[PDB]
């Protein structure tokens, strides 16, 4: 019904119609994250390297 | 995105040989290395397997493995025998006489290093080695003993490098000796531990469609390996050409096991074709796609309607209406949902590549991850334990240096696997 | 050959239905959670309609309309009428009702009760069978659920002999192209005692699905009396019949309350499709005038009728989606 | 004017990159060299294309764009494209082996090594910035690049960038076109690491651009350049607001502001009209009562769901072409009264419309056929937790068998953050829920 902030330029125009009213991590904690990730590889690999050295 | 190819034994350089030969062809790339193909499509992704020599020749990254010279004499003077890298010959003197012990623990280790040598040198060269394949078979010595020799020390010298084998399995239809089901027990073990993929290529199979379909009544090794290189070629089509598909082999990998112990794939090929026998008429999708389902074209000698397919893995090849092959494919499945787990959604997946193999217009590979394969893993336990229960023919490997615990342990991580299939049959 | 799973072992109707399909060799069941269906006969809560149009290749079907219950809850029905224009809301064969939540619209409620109560008039009313406002409002605080405050009839049709009092059931088939399907077998679901007036809490007397009843199968088997027996008493007794004095407004209401939520439900443009069987029950007054009482998106059929039913369910509703390698059914036309 | 750095990661985020710089480059009149003729501010300037492209003293007009692979095929592809010129080196950054569909590998193992790199090739394009509004970032759930190396990237972001806003262009898994299993996994810990870190995010399922593309425009086995073309023409008409004169959605913060009142409910649902094939000889032009309708119609959805049964908490209705406010009100107007749209009590019922009168530019020998009209509308619908829904699910299938989890445990992971990835989608789910029922 209401139409509302008509704004009109060369490229185009803009408008709004309303029908009804109504009713973080820190670089320290990430680089040890991403660091312990890489020990629980590099002890899986070691425990594979230890294996095939038995 | 190299890929190093390793074959060891008889059996392994045999069916390694047919696999160059038809690869080769498929290249454009005679027997003197030199390309002489019409698409730049058989270049594209040719340093997979060849590496590029001065000179313009193409060399297979190739090593090739025995305990004695006969095969490998046999190779050289093949018909693409000249094509190898002659450094990459690899041969002792002894041989190996059918026994896992003298591949794995004392005429193999005696050569295992030299081998090693020449795997390092064909690494180095490789911008980004994606992975190692090992031909060879389960039932002798060198293949099977050496072979995973083999295997355990790539494992320790390149522990984040994808190895995938193609494994021929012994039976008693195509038999060499009686100690196969030995031979083949030890190395089950190996592959269950230190491999990717292993492609379980069944003798048993492979005689029963070269005899029951081919309709050959006596089948040579050189039949039964006409089969195999075709379905090599197949399962590499992914890797060798370009598509829709551009996975490396840890990505395949990746979608295709999903428990690092079940990697042991039911491989399958469709049309079935005996060599040199044209026939004219291609088949239809909806005959390749029955075709490469249905046991008869399996070679692993499993029946799938025994188990459940974890997942399955279909190339289709040639020019052909991928829609019709979309709609034949969901058409198998959704008919016989049964023989699928229901707890990987979408776990049979195609693709398509416009190259047809030689001979035929077009074609189907089949790779199966089905747990009916505990059929083949059981048949070689049966046969293991029915000498074993009398500590038959263990003199060849005591006399190595072996011990029977050794063997018990084998026997045991053997039923295991089996149970192991059992288990995800029934989830 | 079709493959469908079941998610309600408990309905009668489509035990039945299942079976129909099995038993034509071309429908292959699943188990439970098995993804690669193409018919679905769902379960009746949570619903998992999200899931559904999803697995490339299959055409998937499901027995449930999504959106439907709003029409098949008594406290939903009420709001559903009073505010859609093609019904409301002095929509003529719905009783007059309003929402009533346990300590919303009950101060609209007595604004209607007091005026014959100021003047003239019966004031019966319905949830517990009350002449008193307040004996109602404080049975529905203490139970906990939300309740629907609902005008009583106080003069229904009554057969004779009994002097009995009944209601309706139509069953109504609605497919994916949401074509409206009338069952042509409808049943009386009577009561066996004799209707009485003056004193409420009889409900004996007052309520008549075949739960209570269980004077039971003294006049008809089972106090269900069909449309033969009673369109021939419609005959006898008043001169007229089922069709004229009865029928007619059974489908006009029928499709009125189908039409007004299809476009809220349809599945025409969907990437799976509905159907689904409702339960229509009506009441009669002493003037032959229809009444809608409620709608119910999960019914039973009557004993008798279930393999007719059941097998046009099969029919009109599936294998028109899943075609096999006169009708029993009334098209409500719009 | 606020610059806009754009993202592509992964295989599916890079392709679709260069098809929407391509279109984006056609849209403002800039030559695959690089050259604008149409610009007579020459060395510099900042007008609204100037948001998304900066300019060399020579005249060359640069997409304020970074491409990151941890393979080099596809992005060998932008090298080497029509587009070669557009680009310079330290915009595309490729690895040497990918994450093989594997998150873990993608975000740990391989993303370590690799995202210092990143955020440096990153840091001199913001350093041309002389005020950077944010990033918008195109990648795939499905794949291990575009789930695993995005979510650690988009962490790093909130870090060195922490007042800028981040957008999401997120490519959601259909079977149909993947030969992957395990993207539901990718997919559910790409989400719930992102989660705090993204803004605004469109989702696209390959699923209904597949069939958009089979349906509309009559291509039988849709490819990957097809579903990338169409989704360009939708990414354009979302970020047209950013590289024109307008008053609607001008800022990122503007998408977060008419888009997104509850924070984690951030997944807005994208519809688009007309797709119209080339290859159809005679069209009938369709009205903006038509094309405006048929933004209601589930089949032209970037997500198949039934917003019918769910609650609207906004809507935006982008226009292109020749159109003007009062047929839209009076299209909105019947549509209203003729369809379900239920908002949340706490929204008003209504609609921001922005229309720019230049129609829909298209790609010559594509598919689409030019039309003087086109609409794509943002919809925050409760409908599209549908498509968490799905996917929770096929998670929690593979999940209690455990299948392919080594995989990810193999390269650092640890099996909890399976469960913490899941329970964060759980709720997720049940915010959707009680705003919507
Ligand atoms: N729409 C669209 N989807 C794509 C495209 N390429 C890949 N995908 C989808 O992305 C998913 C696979 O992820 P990719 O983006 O290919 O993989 P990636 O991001 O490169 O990560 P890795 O390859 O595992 O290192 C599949 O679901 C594909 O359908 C594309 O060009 N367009
Ligand atoms: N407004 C009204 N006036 C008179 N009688 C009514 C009435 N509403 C209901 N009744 C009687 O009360 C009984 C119970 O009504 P209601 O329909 O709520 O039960 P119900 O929910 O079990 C029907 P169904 O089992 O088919 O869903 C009806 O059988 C009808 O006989
Ligand atoms: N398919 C196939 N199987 C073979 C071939 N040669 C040998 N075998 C099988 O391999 C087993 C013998 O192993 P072999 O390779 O000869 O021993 P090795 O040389 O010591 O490794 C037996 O089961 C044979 O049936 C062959 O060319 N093709
Ligand atoms: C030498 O090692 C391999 O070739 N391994 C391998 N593993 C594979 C798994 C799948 C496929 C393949 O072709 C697919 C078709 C459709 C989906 S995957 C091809 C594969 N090749
Ligand atoms: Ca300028
Ligand atoms: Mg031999
Ligand atoms: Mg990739």
């Amino acid at each position: 019904m209401e139409v509302i902030e008509l704004n009109k330029c060369t490229s185009g125009q803009s408008f709004e119609v309303i029908l009804k009213p109504p009713s973080d991590p820190s670089l320290e904690e990430i680089q040890k994250k991403l660091e312990a990730a890489e020990e629980r590889r590099k002890y899986q690999e070691a425990e594979l390297l230890k294996h095939l050295a038995e | 995105r190299e890929i190093v190819h390793i074959q060891a034994g008889q059996c392994g350089n045999q069916i390694g040989a047919k696999f160059w030969e038809v690869i080769s062809d498929e290249h454009g790339i005679d027997p003197t290395g030199s390309y002489h193909g019409d698409s730049d499509l058989q270049l594209e992704r040719i340093n997979v397997y060849y590496n590029e020599a001065t000179g313009n020749k193409y060399v297979p990254r190739a090593i090739l493995v025995d305990l004695e010279p006969g095969t490998m004499d046999s190779v050289r003077s093949g018909p693409f025998g000249q094509i190898f890298r002659p450094d990459n010959f690899v041969f002792g003197q002894s041989g190996a006489g059918n026994n896992w012990a003298k591949g794995h623990y004392t005429e193999g280790a005696e050569l295992v290093d030299s081998v090693l040598d020449v795997v390092r040198k064909e690494s180095e060269s490789c911008d980004c080695l994606q992975g190692f394949q090992l031909t060879h078979s389960l039932g002798g010595g060198t293949g099977s003993g050496m072979g995973t020799l083999l295997i355990s020390k790539i494992r320790e010298e390149y522990p984040d490098r994808i190895m995938n084998t193609f494994s021929v399995m012994p039976s008693p239809k195509v038999s060499d000796t009686v100690v196969e089901p030995y031979n083949a027990t030890l190395s089950v073990h190996q592959l269950v531990e230190n491999t990717d993929e292993t492609y379980c290529i069944d003798n048993e199979a492979l005689y029963d469609i070269c005899f029951r379909t081919l309709k050959l009544t006596t089948p040579t090794y050189g039949d039964l390996n006409h089969l195999v290189s075709a379905t090599m070629s197949g399962v590499t089509t992914c890797l060798r050409f370009p598509g829709q598909l551009n996975a490396d082999l840890r990505k395949l990998a990746v979608n295709m096991v999903p428990f690092p112990r079940l990697h042991f794939f039911m491989p399958g090929f469709a049309p079935l074709t005996s060599r040199g026998s044209q026939q004219y008429r291609a088949l239809t999708v909806p005959e390749l796609t029955q075709q490469m389902f249905d046991s008869k074209n399996m070679m692993a000698a499993c029946d799938p309607r025994h188990g459940r397919y974890l997942t399955v893995a279909a190339i289709f090849r040639g020019r052909m209406s991928m829609k019709e092959v979309d709609e034949q494919m969901l058409n198998v499945q959704n008919k016989n949902s049964s023989y699928f787990v229901e707890w990987i959604p979408n776990n049979v997946k195609t693709a398509v590549c416009d190259i047809p193999p030689r001979g035929l217009k077009m074609s189907a590979t089949f790779i199966g991850n089905s747990t009916a394969i505990q059929e083949l893993f059981k048949r070689i336990s049966e046969q293991f334990t029915a000498m074993f229960r009398r500590k038959a023919f263990l003199h060849w490997y005591t006399g190595e240096g072996m011990d029977e615990m050794e063997f018990t342990e084998a026997e045991s991580n053997m039923n295991d696997l089996v149970s192991e299939y059992q288990q995800y049959q029934d989830a | 050959m079709y493959t469908f799973v079941v998610r309600d072992e408990n309905s009668s109707v489509y035990a039945e239905v299942s079976r129909l399909l099995l038993a034509t060799g071309q429908w292959k069941r699943l188990r439970k959670d098995n993804p690669r269906f193409n018919l679905m006969l769902g379960e009746r809560n949570r619903l998992p309609f999200g899931r559904l149009g999803h697995e490339p290749g299959l055409v998937q079907l499901v027995n449930y309309y999504r959106g439907a219950d709003k029409l098949c809850r008594k406290a939903s029905l009420v709001k559903l009428i009073k505010t859609s224009p093609e019904l409301s809301e002095s929509c003529t064969w719905f009783p007059e009702s309003y929402v009533i939540y346990p300590t919303d619209e009950r101060e609209v409620f007595l604004a209607a009760y007091n005026r014959r109560r100021e003047g003239r008039e019966g004031n019966v009313w319905i949830a517990l069978i009350s002449s008193e406002a307040s004996e109602l409002l404080d049975f529905i605080d203490e139970q906990g659920q939300v309740h629907v405050i609902q005008k009583y009839l106080e003069k229904p049709l009554l057969l004779e002999p009994g002097h009995r009092k009944f209601d309706i059931r139509s069953w109504v088939l609605v497919d994916h192209l949401y074509n409206i399907y009338l069952y042509r077998e409808g049943v009386l679901r009577t009561s066996s005692e004799p209707y009485n007036s003056a004193n409420f809490q009889d409900k004996t007397c007052h309520l008549t699905n075949h739960c209570i009843q269980k004077n039971y199968g003294r006049y008809e088997e089972g106090n269900e009396m069909f449309f033969e027996e009673f369109n021939q008493y419609l005959m006898d007794a008043l001169n007229t019949t089922l069709e004229n004095s009865i029928l007619l407004q059974i489908k006009h209401i029928i499709r009125s309350c189908l039409m007004c939520i299809e476009p809220a439900i349809s599945t025409k443009h969907l990437h799976y499709q509905s159907f689904q069987l409702f339960g229509f029950d009506f009441m009669v007054d002493e003037e032959l005038k229809v009444w809608l009482i409620e709608v119910n998106g999960a019914p039973a059929c009557a004993q008798k009728l279930y393999a007719e039913l059941c097998q046009g369910i099969v029919d009109v509703a599936i294998s028109s989606v899943f075609p096999l390698a006169t009708s029993i059914f009334i098209k409500l036309h719009h | 004017m606020r610059e806009c750095i754009s993202i592509h990661v992964g295989q599916a985020g890079v392709q679709i990159g260069n098809a929407c710089w391509e279109l984006y480059c056609l849209e403002h009149g800039i030559q695959p060299d690089g050259q604008m003729p149409s610009d007579k501010t020459i060395g510099g300037g900042d007008d609204s294309f100037n948001t998304f492209f900066s300019e060399t003293g020579a005249g060359k007009h640069v997409p304020r764009a970074v491409f990151v692979d941890l393979e080099p095929t596809v992005i060998d592809e932008v090298r080497t494209g029509t587009y070669r010129q557009l680009f310079h080196p330290e915009q595309l950054i490729t690895g040497k082996e990918d994450a093989a569909n594997n998150y873990a590998r993608g975000h740990y193992t391989i993303g370590k090594e690799i995202i210092d790199l990143v955020l440096d090739r990153i840091r001199k394009l913001a350093d041309q910035c002389t005020g950077l509004q944010g990033f918008l970032v195109f990648h795939s759930f499905g794949g291990g690049t575009g789930s695993g190396f995005t979510s650690l990237l988009m962490e790093r972001l909130s870090v060195d960038y922490g007042k800028k806003s981040k957008l999401e262009f997120s490519i959601y898994p259909a079977p149909q076109v993947s030969t992957a299993v395990v993207e539901p996994y990718n997919s559910i810990l790409t989400t719930h690491t992102t989660l705090e870190h993204s803004d605004c995010a469109f989702m696209v399922d390959n699923e209904a651009i597949y069939d958009i593309c089979r349906r509309n425009l009559d291509i039988e086995r849709p490819t990957y350049t097809n579903l990338n073309r169409l989704i360009s023409q939708i990414v354009s008409s979302i970020t047209a607001s950013l590289r024109f004169d307008g008053a609607l959605n001008v800022d990122l913060t503007e998408f977060q502001t008419n888009l997104v009142p509850y924070p984690r409910i951030h997944f807005p649902l994208a519809t688009y009209a007309p797709v119209i094939s080339a290859e159809k000889a005679y069209h009938e032009q369709l009205s903006v009562a038509e094309i405006t309708n048929a933004c209601f119609e589930p089949a032209n959805q970037m997500v198949k769901c039934d917003p019918r049964h769910g609650k609207y908490m906004a809507c935006c209705l982008l226009y292109r072409g020749d159109v003007v406010p009062k047929d839209v009100n009076a299209a909105i107007a019947t549509i209203k009264t003729k369809r379900s749209i239920q908002f949340v009590d706490w929204c008003p019922t209504g609609f921001k419309v922005g229309i720019n009168y230049q129609p829909p530019t298209v790609v010559p020998g594509g598919d689409l056929a030019k039309v003087q009209r086109a609409v794509c509308m943002l919809s925050n619908t409760t409908a599209i937790a549908e498509a968490w829904a799905r996917l929770d699910h096929k998670f929690d299938l593979m999940y209690a068998k455990r299948a392919f989890v080594h995989w990810y445990v193999g390269e650092g992971m640890e099996e909890g953050e399976f469960s913490e990835a899941r329970e964060d989608m759980a709720a997720l789910e049940k915010d959707y829920e009680e705003v919507g029922v």
